[PDB]
């Protein structure tokens, strides 16, 4: 029995000069013990190697859309894998899901990021097109 | 990057701003060359 | 060991005043049980969390394609996850796959679909286009 | 207690009269044996199921990208899965991830490749960007 | 929904028919008007 | 991997493609490189 936690949106957030939106996470569905969601963050609380997987459903007709995904830790920023994704310019036919996921060594301590690097993106809060996920290996 | 481009955090590249202008917010470098 | 099976199309089906094709699978990897392919659903026998994944490539000019993957068990029906990607409107240049995966709560007796919200939707039976699979965690 | 391989690029490489690009793998994460990079191939040495994973992302106008992964051995070439992206023509716009995965039934022996069907592919070299991996379940 | 658009189960969403007239076959809410 | 005049048999989509489609990309297959010169 893996230990796993799969989450989904609440709320986003996009403070004013950042060019950053984020999507503030909570657990539908969790096993084990080693990762809690706090807010826009997911604190890693056990040592070891875990896959991580993200989408995020875009409607927005900004060029390019997708998120990055990071862990921060002992004074050290990592980027672990992004999702990019073209968008057609036209607004009502602007949609697309970006999914991306690996396998990564991640610390006591972490704190993982989803990020998408533009101001108040436009995203869907479903639970089925947007969501974030983990299992220790 | 060069003057009228932004370094854009998803793409790791340097962009014209014209391909963030008609679009949402653009990046708070971008935002004087969108108006005028 | 690790429970798992790996699908992969023997032919689509559309129904008539329905906008949604699907897919009838055949296994190709299968080890344990737990789950089993009938024709265009997925039962599982062994309640557990599985890693689900799916993937549909795409030869359609429609704005948008894309493939839901739901669950239907105890008198509900609850979508588990979308992919939405924009097609170009060019048959020649419309080639898109589409991939998605997440962790769930699978309970004996239910049934998983794979569904195309659109009716005769142009999508690949090539086994390395079009696949399903679980592995239980 | 699972064996995992996550790989990153170190550079592509395109033989002058074929239509494939290829990329130098390099390993990051490593726990077990049972698989070994060398060069643009993996080889496997214990035979098992495994997740495999792969990320290439692109900055080409070429009107669909993508990766085709296989595994090679007893003189039989299979196609494991593929993805497939269109790509906008505009070069300032052109860029996209492409991610595929699944569970496959790998054999002592066995040579996996990571191919892009054209020559002189404009793919990222960056870690998160374009990757590889494998989990033994 | 409005008058010449149909529920997307896709999108989740209300789309205008003009979007599935290039498709081989529209929805049948859709399919009069894109005559 | 065979297809009609002026076209290739692409190995990604696995199917036939016009070789007007790869003249916009930088280096076209081996077999259209006559074709879209
Ligand atoms: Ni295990």
């Amino acid at each position: 029995k893996h230990s796993v936690l799969h989450l989904v949106p609440v709320n986003i957030t996009s403070k004013a000069d950042s060019d950053v939106t984020e999507v503030m996470w909570q657990p539908v569905l969790r096993r084990g013990r080693g990762l809690e969601a706090q807010g826009d963050i997911v604190r890693v609380w056990d040592t070891g190697i875990y896959l991580l997987y993200s989408q995020v459903l875009f409607h927005d007709v900004t060029f390019t859309m997708g998120q990055v995904v990071s862990r921060e830790g002992q004074g050290r920023r990592e980027t672990l894998f992004r999702c990019i994704r073209s968008m057609p310019s036209d607004p009502d036919r602007a949609y697309n899901s970006c999914y991306s996921a690996g396998v990564f060594h991640l610390h006591q301590g972490d704190i993982i990021t989803v990020k998408i690097p533009r101001a108040n993106a436009k995203l869907s809060l479903s639970p089925h097109g947007t969501f974030l996920g983990f299992v220790k290996l | 990057c060069s003057q009228n481009e932004y370094f854009d955090s998803l793409l790791h590249a340097c962009i014209p701003c014209q391909l963030r202008c008609s679009s949402n917010t653009p990046p708070l470098t971008c935002q004087r060359y969108c108006n005028a």
